[PDB]
């Protein structure tokens, strides 16, 4: 797929889809976007998969998610300025 | 000096206060009872104009 | 938009073993959906500004370094840069 071509998970065009509908988007923009996107959800979910004393979480549930995003300065802040 | 000095801190301070936004935001990140597991056209959907000289 | 199945492809990367709630999958889905509604607005006028009719990585990468704080912004422009650059080669 073009996603596997810039090394992602996230779909690039139907990111590219979702821009456009928001005049002309390239290609760039939307893999560009798709990575971010990526990125944060990998540090969202890094970081609730990690939420026990443990460590070992066997399935991610809100509470979880609210440790891992909270549990973090830039999460926290990036969720609250949105 | 210690690597390890103030390990919990900043978290015991973030928890001695209620936030509001995490019981809103998304509608709250509260665990409901029956929170089920989540199940499992899935593959990417291209416009014509994806790859246009920019 | 839904990117739930996305969020899916990404949590089986990072923990194999771990799964998500139905809860959980929809503030990841909302998530992913306000911040890339921020990223587009932002794209949007920093094209508006410089009267672009084209949006390219070049207003995302100006986008992320506006919304994104700290170590985010830093990390995720070397995310964005790194996948443009192996879809351009």
């Amino acid at each position: 797929s073009r996603s596997q071509r810039a090394g992602l998970q996230f779909p690039v065009g139907r990111i590219h889809r979702h821009l456009k509908s928001r005049g002309r988007v390239g290609a760039t923009a939307a893999v560009y976007s798709a990575a971010i996107l990526e990125y944060l959800t990998a540090e969202v979910l890094e970081l609730a998969g990690n939420a026990s004393k443990d460590l070992k979480v066997k399935r991610i549930t809100p509470r979880h998610l609210q440790l891992a995003i909270r549990g973090d300065e830039e999460l926290d802040s990036l969720i609250k300025a949105t | 000096p210690r690597k390890t000095a103030g390990n919990r801190l900043s978290g015991l301070l973030e928890a001695e206060e209620e936030d509001e936004f995490y019981q809103t935001t998304y509608g709250g990140f509260t665990e409901e009872s029956g929170d089920d597991e989540y199940q499992g056209d899935t593959e990417d959907e291209v416009d014509s104009d994806f790859d246009i000289d920019e | 938009e839904s990117y739930s199945i996305y969020v899916y492809k990404v949590l089986k990367q990072v923990h194999p073993d771990t799964g998500i709630s139905s809860k959980a999958m929809g503030i990841m889905n909302s998530f992913v959906n306000d911040i890339f509604e921020r990223i587009a607005g932002e794209a949007s006028r920093l094209a508006h500004y410089n009267k672009r009719s084209t949006i390219t990585s070049r207003e995302i990468q100006t986008a992320v370094r506006l919304l994104l704080p700290g170590e985010l912004a830093k990390h995720a422009v070397s995310e964005g840069t790194k996948a443009v650059t192996k879809y351009t080669s």
